[PDB]
């Protein structure tokens, strides 16, 4: 409590309490789920509707043609990170002319978040990103943390009620590598359904040859069964 | 804590939540979207009759097609609407088209959370203003809500300010997706009148319509505000 | 833009098995034959060779840049090299950046490599930054003293492409002042980069 | 290029050729040399085409920004001043802007000759361009204050036509604009080929 | 440079630094700006040692030949505001050749105060300013009140500083919709006198007539108007 | 206890750098990673206690490339771990730009310990809660930089939880007497003996820099040693 | 030192009622030497427009990369692909951003607008924009422009309506004009890249031309 | 200009003419071209008089600050390195062709420093317009370990050769003999003896002058005023 | 602003720089003692080389560093601060050689390190670098040996004999109570190692101490190989 002053302050236990507060800010975001097959990767999430007549706040974003990120936490910080990631993809498609690897984007966003947590006067991004990419590296899923680190996953859940989604993913973890695009999307939607408190769920799906695309609302009806 | 960009143990930006509270201390404003247009009805707080009402305008025309109503700190809202106007004219200059409502909303939101402290030379605190951005894009009226946190959401109906929660509760069973612009104006003014502490009058209210038929965000004159307040059931 | 310590002509041509690049191993100081056994090509990746005709100082600076960037992306990718297309794109963007800064690298840079998909990639970036991918690229007098000797055999058998490049470099040795010494041949194939033995490509001297 | 603008009792008539030509080749004959700035203000384009188009659309952006920031619209003097200050900040960069800011504001008709060099000259009759001397000759010889709208528009049209005839840099179609209190009116684009009288044997 | 975000939100949603700047304003001398169809009048009460100091240090300033400016609060923060406002009037003339709109210059002063509320390492101006003047582009005299928060509002008659609520009540009671210039003078003078127990020797009254510059009321005409009001 | 533990640059009255000590605590919390110099090369082995079974098998690296001859095992705060990895890559690139040759692990460790030390030497920085073991066979160097910025060459280095027992076990073997391929089973046995039962699923992310790799960093192939355990 | 290579090559754009036919010679060449016999100079910017750049190839590649970057940014920040008119304005502003270090490239932005109508925009290196029914750029611009003027009469009579030339007829006109330019302009040659933007999208054809 | 410094057995003899020309006209006939740097170092400079004077003053200040802070005798190679670096960083625009002549622990050292920053340790050096006429004497009369008087005469004769043969050189020969106060004691204090007007060529003096000065110009005074000097 | 006098390097109510004294104690935390003795013919600096764990490569556990060929530095303090000081003294030396054109004297290097420690003791955003530095070498201009100590406070002095580390007080006392104008480099080395051994109260081996003995012959800095260190230790164990 007394050491929860800055992101630059270590608590006597080695913990950065402001970093942990930002991580909790991510854990307070709406349920986000990511999956990874040998051919496709999926990010889905129950978008948040602050008001009854307000639309669901977009949660899935397309960083590059085969890269997308699902934000969980401060959506403004998520948009800032999306801007940064799109700049990184545009400078990798400028310097090298090809699409960056989602692993490199995870590295860059982790570096930026760590620099936010290592210099005073900066706050960790209050948003965690489930980034799915596809390329020469294959489909890859990364959960980037406010602390400045990204964890590579075959599946993952973050935000609120994400323990049920994590349990579902653990149960079906060995199914995912062979799951087709349609089956991976179905698994994503059925991991989110366990988190239900659809027109709220937005799902970005990418493949090795399939460019990243965002499906929302009725477009996902075919993947419920 | 003690620094602006600090997260509570609950995972909230304390300055952001306090700016949300500041918005809750601002004048009420109801934005009702209907297929014909988006209608703002705003409580103009007049501490005296000597206060020129037109000068405490809580409604700002960002561009011909897009407008904005503030709730909270009028000066922070002035900064936000200035940024939005510059963004709209820059977009017209760069792409020869009106800026999308979502686009300008996202730009001002990106501006909103860029506050910082402790680093050598930027704003030092979040904007204590929530905007109801609305306008006509591609023959469609779009209504967006920005709050100090920098998050924006598209809204069919929204309320910002002191009566925001009560106004939303009243809108629960009063708002429908197919209302006419007449009905949208009536609902906005009724909700505002219900969530203000003074009798509604053309002088203490500011009404503005992003009208699809005209494709433009206009601000209603005293005559139009009277034309709406007359129709109200009270 | 000024060339002083210049690398001679380069002729690269795709054949069935890969890309065959030839160039003398001599750097000329103005007109002087100053340095011998100096390869004009640098293996920047196991399947990516980079040569340049023109100022060799600007090609050593470009190779420093290329190797640094390949090392960056290799550390990022845990050993995986940039592709020939990516390396040439970086060279195109860095040489255009140099031209835009008014300090152009006065070397026409041939990037010859096998992309991981197995498609031969031969591209060239001129000092100004204008880049182009082609099945055969001549730089220096290898571009001028070429004719149809490469174009007729390009993408053909290794023997035919080798003979065409040998004809072009016989013309170069005959009619290029800066052409000095053996003509090194480098085969960039999907099986790696092989430096074939340098060959003295003698002009027909029964002319006298 | 040849652009002209004159203030008569009925408003501001702005007539412009449509030829863009560099050296000898005519790159275009349909160039629009009148760019609107405000509902009752336009800016003519002469000299560098890219410079005039970029800076007149930038001035339009600035005028719109000022009108939205402050309810009072940006006047023609203020708009021409903005443009001339921006252009003067680029003195020595070889910009080529010749541009008559012709508009009707709260103080009436206003034509301001704006140049890259930073000159901002108020006047009731201007002509900018290679053939501007010919348009000036026709105007100053045939201009009256009490011309009808049709008469003033035809005066501007014929001055641009004579400039196009006598100048290789001017040609295409005369875009005629009438600016009145009510707002900018685009009269017509008249092909100077049709304006030429081929029954005459002198020219 | 120093960026300590002096102005931050409190849990209740208030910028305590803005409250303190308002307190600084409310300890400043009373200012009363009133307008007529053609003339604006500003009356600032002056606290001074008449026998030992020059009363020529005025709270009323002239940002431009058409922009009159008075202030309540810290005299140094007000001097900075007035200096920046004069610079902005001249810069608006440089950029447009037109006299800066009274709304424009009032918005600029309010935006200066707002930037001090937003810029890290910057103390909000402890000054509330009455930016008055005439616009030819609108044919309307204007009187805007810019606050330390950075909010500016046009008023028919506004007062700032100490006793601002009493003078506001006086203005509300004795305001006429279509006052003459002398009626505006009488309203401003009487409103200031309601809290001041001294005549011309204390009050300072300036005015700006339609298409005119700022003229400071004499110590003879001011006293005559004071007696007429009483 | 006392207030000397908030500012990294502050010294405790005993000369202790409490923030540096807390960064070291962050290192000690993490699962142990170690490195051993062997006849044929240097072997870096990082224990990855997989928090979730959903983590990619073989993903989430703790050993990183720094140069085509330098690898970097990382212990402690993983954000700081990869920050130091990227700063080491940048330092190697800058060293090549300035000097043309490829950096050596001793002077790379010195250059990165410079950043480690700057973190707790100048205010406005957080000490890196990470220990980085740079290994290079081509430099026959195994230099571990600690959160303070203290860097030492080791015959066998290890940091993290149970690092003292891991070092005690590494002490039992003359690692230079053996090659990397026969060192892998020994290090794996060490970590498995010290692996805590609470972590069911986990992995041994082994890398080596050897003649078999031509001195290039390379993850120990799965066939040689399946890194994944249950 | 001039930072441009003054590469030759012609691009002929023709806007139609519902199509845009830009045909540009592939050849990259300057100073009697052909750097690349094939070097495409018409690029599909998005599903709404294509840009055809003739001139310095370094500046062609740089400007096309910048335009792709800006269109990707517009798609990300404004949530739809940049329209042909928006791309045209962006091309004008992008070229003018380098007004003092101009991209020595002449641009034809051809696309299909929201109305479904063809929209061709011609440019100079410094960013002059012009909504055109047809345009010609590059080394053979002077050669090709009379060809289009004869085919349409727009230069002869400016104010008359632009003739309703069919898509295939416009493609044939561009082919014939490019072949005439190739016959006369040395820089124009090798292969013609005949790109067509229609409601059906971006179509591309490769026609041989005299190499000599 | 003719400046020439040589190294004799016991020290250094620097010499310079005293003629500063403002083009083809002799502006100064007693110009000081030998600039005191430190007690042990003197620089005689050619080129631009302002550049020489200022750079010598600046380097003298640098070495005086050095000797003060560090208590160390300035080194001739140190002064030469500072001068050469400064002249190189100005890319030869400071047209100060200098000859540093001093005695440090390394003994008597004479360095040339070209305006572009190219320095060189040489036993005898001549710079300036008459540098060739001087160097001839220096070439013919300098030998290893010559005594003080012979080097004085040689350097004076080289400056005189520049004076007579070169138009840019003339008037007197100023010398400066850097030497150890006890030549037999290599550790003794390095003192300098400046011989102003060491040579005053009698054939180069004003040999005629009108004793009754003939003048037919009459001064008509428009206005006179006298003002006190305080 | 009160309360920063103990956490930042600002003077306390009693006028002390508490952070400076705490940097002195951090130097004490090095668990190592250095003793340097200067004589007309040589300067010998012996610093105990305590390797806590033998898994560490001892060649990297060094408190003696080459600043220049002629100037060595025996730095006792926090190892991170010691490495920062070796890099900052080498930077000082390189900048001095680039500007002045000759290798930095020990006196000037000590002055520059003192200036840095004064910027640390004044700039409140800079930690006082907890390194007691023994700079030593043969100054050419005087052709005589220089031996300076710069404390974390920046308090720099020239010493005939100096000591740093845990036994700094006791080592300095023994040095002053037994200092002599030695007539040989090996007598200087013997006195250095004898004082260090006595104050550390433990018998030394070459493995357990880094010794640099810069003589008029070997003026250039170099840590003595274990052979010479063992020879000096045996000479010190004779009496
Ligand atoms: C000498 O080189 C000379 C003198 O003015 C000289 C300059 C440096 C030291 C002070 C006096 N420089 C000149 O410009 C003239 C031209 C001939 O040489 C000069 C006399």
């Amino acid at each position: 409590s007394k050491y929860d002053e800055n992101a630059t302050t270590f608590s006597p236990e080695g913990r950065i309490l402001q970093v942990e507060n930002a991580m909790k800010a991510v854990q307070q975001g709406m349920p986000t789920v990511g999956l990874k097959s040998k051919t496709h990767a999926v990010i889905a999430g129950v978008m948040h509707s602050p008001s009854e007549f307000s639309s669901h706040q977009p949660k899935i974003f397309k960083i590059d043609q085969h890269i997308g990120v699902a934000i969980s936490g401060l959506t403004a910080d998520g948009r800032g990170l999306c801007k940064f990631l799109r700049n990184e993809c545009l400078h990798h498609t400028f310097c090298f002319g090809t699409e960056i690897r989602v692993a490199d984007l995870a590295d860059t966003v982790a570096l930026q978040s760590q620099k936010k947590t290592s210099k005073v006067g900066k706050r960790p991004y209050g948003v965690g990103l489930l980034m799915i990419g596809a390329g020469v590296d294959g489909p890859r899923l990364f959960e980037t943390c406010p602390s400045g680190q990204h964890w590579e996953y075959n599946a993952q859940a973050i935000g609120r009620r994400a323990q049920a989604a994590k349990t579902y993913l653990e149960t079906n973890l060995n199914e995912f590598p062979d799951c087709t695009r349609d089956q991976l999307i179905r698994h994503a939607l059925r991991a989110l359904n366990d988190c239900k408190s659809l027109e709220a769920i937005a799902l970005g799906v990418v493949g090795i040859d399939e460019p990243f695309t965002i499906l929302e609302g009725p477009e996902l009806q075919k993947y419920i069964d | 804590d003690r620094n602006v960009n600090t997260f509570s143990p609950d995972g909230r930006l304390l300055q952001v939540e306090y700016a949300i509270e500041a918005v809750k201390l601002g004048s009420s404003a109801v934005a009702i979207l209907c297929p014909e247009g988006v209608i703002f009805a705003v409580e103009k707080r007049l501490s005296s009759q000597l206060l020129i009402a037109s000068s405490v305008e809580k409604v700002y025309a960002i561009d011909d097609h897009v407008g904005v109503v503030m709730a909270g700190l009028a000066a922070d809202g002035r900064t936000m609407v200035e940024h939005m106007r510059v963004e709209a004219q820059n977009h017209r200059f760069s792409f020869d088209e009106p800026i999308g409502i979502k686009a300008v909303t996202q730009s001002v939101c990106d501006l909103a959370l860029a506050f910082g402290e402790g680093r050598r030379k930027q704003m030092s605190r979040p904007f204590g203003t929530a905007l109801l951005v609305a306008g006509i894009e591609n023959g469609k009226c779009h209504l967006f809500h920005t709050d100090p946190s920098g998050t924006y959401t598209e809204c069919r109906a929204r309320a910002i300010g002191g009566g925001s929660e009560g106004a939303e509760a009243l809108l629960r069973d009063l708002y429908k997706d197919g209302m006419t612009l007449h009905e949208a104006e009536d609902l906005a003014l009724s909700t505002l009148r219900q969530v203000i502490q003074e009798k509604l009058n053309e002088n203490n209210v500011e009404v503005a319509c992003a009208r699809v038929s005209t494709g433009k965000f206009e601000i209603y004159t005293s005559e139009q505000r009277q034309e709406i307040v007359a129709r109200l059931p009270p | 833009m000024q060339v002083i310590t210049a690398s001679g002509a380069i002729v690269a041509a795709k054949y069935d098995g890969g890309i065959l690049l030839a160039s003398d191993l001599s750097i000329t100081y103005g007109s002087m034959f100053r340095h011998n056994n100096v390869s004009h090509f640098v293996e920047v990746a196991p399947n990516i060779i980079i040569g340049a005709s023109g100022e060799f100082a600007d090609f050593q600076t470009l190779i420093e840049v290329i190797k640094s960037v390949i090392l960056q992306q290799q550390c990022k990718h845990n050993g995986e090299y940039l592709t020939a297309s990516e390396v040439h794109n970086y060279i195109k963007r860095y040489m255009y950046q140099c031209r835009s800064n008014m300090k152009p690298l006065s070397c026409k840079v041939i990037v010859a490599g096998i992309n991981p998909d197995g498609s031969k990639f031969l591209a060239c970036t001129d000092p100004y930054g204008a880049s182009w991918e082609s099945d055969h690229i001549g730089t220096g007098f290898g571009k001028y003293l070429q004719g149809l000797q490469i174009a007729d055999v390009v993408n053909g058998s290794f023997d035919d492409v080798k003979k065409g490049i040998t004809e072009v470099f016989r013309a170069v040795n005959a009619r290029n002042t800066t052409a000095n010494g053996k003509i090194e041949f480098i085969t960039v194939t999907p099986q790696g980069i092989n430096h074939l033995a340098p060959e003295q490509i003698d002009p027909n001297w029964e002319v006298v | 290029t040849t652009t002209l603008s004159f203030i008569y009792n009925g408003g501001i008539v702005v007539a412009v050729d449509s030829r863009a030509t560099g050296g000898q080749f005519i790159f275009s004959q349909t160039v629009m040399k009148i760019l609107p700035l405000a509902p009752n203000m336009i800016g003519t384009m002469a000299g560098g085409a890219a410079d005039c188009q970029y800076w007149l659309r930038n001035l339009s952006r600035l005028i719109q920004l000022h009108k939205f920031r402050y309810q009072q619209p940006l006047t023609v003097a203020a708009a021409s001043k903005i443009l001339v200050n921006e252009l003067y900040r680029y003195k020595g960069y070889n910009l080529s802007i010749g541009s008559m800011i012709c508009g009707y504001d709260n103080t009436g008709p206003h034509i301001f000759y704006i140049d890259n060099h930073g000159s901002r000259i108020a006047g009731k009759r201007f002509s900018v361009g290679s053939g501007s001397t010919h348009a000036y000759g026709v105007l100053d010889t045939c201009y009256r204050e009490d011309m009808t709208k049709e008469e003033a528009c035809e005066l501007g049209r014929r001055a641009i036509y004579h400039a196009t005839y006598r100048d290789s840099g001017s040609g295409g179609r005369v875009s005629v604009v009438h600016i009145t209190q009510n707002g900018v009116e685009w009269i017509d684009k008249t092909d100077v080929f049709d304006m030429h009288d081929f029954s005459k044997t002198t020219f | 440079d120093y960026t300590r975000s002096i102005t931050r939100f409190s849990p209740d949603g208030r910028l305590f630094q803005i409250d303190h700047a308002h307190a600084a304003v409310q300890r400043g001398t009373t200012v009363v700006a009133t307008r007529s169809k053609d003339m604006i009048v500003i009356a600032v009460e002056k606290t001074a040692v008449a026998k030992l100091q020059d009363p020529h240090f005025s709270k009323i300033c002239s940002l431009d030949k058409h922009v009159m400016c008075a202030f309540a609060g810290l005299h140094a923060d007000a001097r900075r505001l007035i200096q920046s406002g004069q610079r902005q009037c001249q810069s608006h003339r440089l950029t447009y050749e037109d006299p800066i709109s009274i709304e424009n210059i009032a918005r600029y002063i309010a935006t200066l105060q707002l930037k001090n509320t937003q810029s890290g390492g910057a103390r909000p101006y402890g000054v509330s300013t009455l930016i008055c003047g005439f616009d030819d582009m609108t044919s309307q005299p204007h009187i805007y009140e810019t606050l330390p928060s950075g909010t500016y509002a046009e008023w028919k008659a506004r007062t700032i500083g100490r006793h601002d609520q009493t003078v506001m009540e006086y203005l509300e009671k004795h305001y006429k919709d279509d006052m003459t210039d002398e009626e505006a003078q009488k309203l401003a003078i009487g409103a200031l006198l309601e809290v001041v127990e001294n005549g011309s020797k204390n009050l300072e009254v300036a005015y700006m007539k339609r298409g005119g510059t700022m003229e400071i009321m004499a110590e003879e005409v001011l006293d005559a108007l004071i007696e007429s009001t009483k | 206890g006392s207030g000397y533990d908030f500012n990294p640059i502050t010294f405790s009255p005993d000369g202790r750098q409490f923030q540096v000590e807390y960064a070291t605590k962050a290192v000690e919390k993490d699962s142990l990673a170690l490195g051993v110099k062997c006849k044929d090369g240097i072997l870096l082995a990082a224990e990855k206690n997989l928090t979730s079974t959903l983590l990619t098998p073989g993903g989430n690296p703790r050993i990183f490339w720094i140069n085509d001859s330098i690898a970097c095992a990382t212990i402690g705060h993983r954000p700081d771990c990869y920050s130091i990895v990227e700063q080491s890559r940048n330092r190697a690139e800058t060293f090549t730009s300035n000097f043309g040759i490829k950096i050596t692990v001793p002077q790379l460790a010195s250059e990165v310990s410079q950043q480690f030390h700057l973190a707790h030497y100048y205010q406005a920085y957080r000490p890196f809660g990470c220990t980085v073991i740079f290994a290079s066979y081509k430099d026959d160097a195994l230099y571990a930089i600690e959160p303070s910025g203290a860097f030492y060459g080791y015959f066998a280095s290890c940091f993290g939880k149970n690092s003292n027992l891991a070092r005690a076990e590494l002490q039992k073997t003359e690692w230079k007497n053996i090659t990397v391929r026969e060192a892998v089973p020994e290090v794996a046995r060490i970590i498995k003996s010290l692996h805590e039962s609470q972590f069911k699923k986990w992995e041994i992310e082994m890398f080596w820099l050897c003649e078999e790799t031509n001195g290039r960093p390379q993850k120990v192939p799965e066939d040689v040693f399946q890194s994944r355990f249950v | 030192w001039s930072p441009y290579e003054m590469h030759g090559g012609t691009a002929i754009g023709i806007c139609g009622d519902d199509y845009v036919v830009i045909g540009a010679d592939t050849r990259l060449s300057v100073d009697y030497s052909i750097d690349s016999r094939h070097k495409a100079r018409i690029f599909k910017m998005n599903s709404n427009c294509m840009i055809s750049a003739t001139g310095f190839d370094g500046d062609i590649d740089a400007f096309i990369t910048r335009m792709r970057s800006i269109l990707l940014n517009y798609e990300n920040q404004h949530f739809h692909e940049m329209s042909v008119e928006s791309v045209a304005r962006c091309v004008s502003n992008t070229l003018y951003s380098k007004r003092f270090f101009p991209y020595y490239i002449n641009i034809l932005v051809g696309g299909i607008n929201s109305e479904g109508k063809g929209k061709l925009y011609g440019y100079d290196p410094v960013g002059t924009i012009e909504d055109l029914h047809y345009d010609s750029n590059g080394s053979g611009s002077s050669l090709a422009a009379p060809l289009l003027d004869s085919a349409f009469g727009t230069i002869h009579h400016n104010t008359r309506p632009f003739p309703a030339v069919s898509l295939q007829d416009a493609k044939n006109i561009v082919r014939d004009a490019i072949c005439s330019v190739t016959e006369r302009d040395i820089y124009t040659g090798d292969a013609l890249q005949l790109c067509v933007f229609t409601k059906d999208g971006f179509a591309q054809e490769e026609f041989p031309l005299p190499r000599h | 200009t003719t400046i020439a410094a040589a190294i004799f057995d016991g020290g250094v003899v620097l010499g310079a003419d005293t003629r500063a020309t403002a083009g083809p006209i002799v502006a100064v006939k007693d110009e000081m071209k030998l600039h005191y740097i430190s007690d042990n170092i003197w620089v005689c400079g050619a080129g631009i008089a302002a550049d020489n004077d200022n750079i010598n003053a600046v380097i003298s200040a640098k070495l005086r600050l050095f000797q003060m802070n560090t208590g160390l005798q300035p080194r001739v190679d140190q002064c030469t390195n500072i001068l050469a670096s400064r002249l190189f960083q100005y890319m030869g625009y400071i047209q100060a062709a200098l000859i540093v002549g001093g005695i440090d622990f390394q003994g008597p050292q004479v360095y040339q420093v070209a305006p572009h920053g190219s320095f060189s340790k040489q036993p005898f050096i001549a710079q300036g317009s008459g540098s060739l006429a001087a160097i001839s004497v220096l070439e013919n009369r300098w030998h290893n370990k010559m005594n003080e008087h012979d080097c004085m005469e040689m350097v004076a004769d080289a400056i005189y050769a520049g004076i007579t043969n070169d138009l840019g050189s003339g008037s007197h020969v100023n010398l400066c003999v850097i030497k150890r106060e006890n030549p037999e004691d290599k550790q003794s204090k390095v003192i300098y003896t400046f011989y102003k007007d060491y040579r005053v060529p009698h054939e180069n003096d004003r040999n005629f002058r009108l004793e009754p000065q003939i003048n037919n110009i009459d001064v008509e005074v428009i206005k006179t005023t006298e003002r006190p000097l305080t | 602003s009160s309360g920063a006098d103990r956490y930042l390097t600002v003077f306390s109510a009693e006028g002390r720089l508490w952070q400076v004294e705490y940097s002195f104690k951090a130097v004490k935390q090095a668990e190592v003692t250095a003793v340097a003795v200067k004589s007309k013919n040589a300067v010998c600096v012996a610093v105990q080389k305590k390797v806590s764990d033998k898994l560490i490569d001892p060649s990297t556990v060094t408190h003696m560093y080459r600043i220049t060929d002629n100037v060595g530095a025996c730095l006792v303090g926090l190892p991170s601060d010691v490495n920062f000081i070796v890099m900052l003294l080498r930077s000082f030396a390189n900048n001095f050689e680039y500007k002045q054109g000759f290798s930095i004297p020990v006196s000037i290097l000590a002055q520059m390190l003192s200036e840095r420690h004064q910027l640390e003791s004044q700039l409140v955003y800079v930690r006082p670098s907890a390194v007691s530095a023994i700079l030593f070498g043969l100054d050419g201009p005087s052709d005589s040996f220089a031996l300076y100590k710069i404390e974390p406070s920046g308090y720099s002095n020239g010493f005939r004999a100096v000591a740093c580390g845990v036994k700094e007080i006791e080592a300095m006392s023994a040095l002053e109570k037994k200092m002599e104008d030695f007539e040989t480099p090996e007598a200087t080395a013997e006195f250095t190692l004898s004082t260090l051994q006595t104050v550390c109260g433990v018998d030394f081996e070459a493995q357990d101490v880094e010794v640099s003995l810069l003589t008029r012959d070997n003026s250039k800095f170099s840590k003595l190989p274990n052979d010479k260190v063992n020879e000096i230790l045996h000479a010190v164990a004779e009496k």
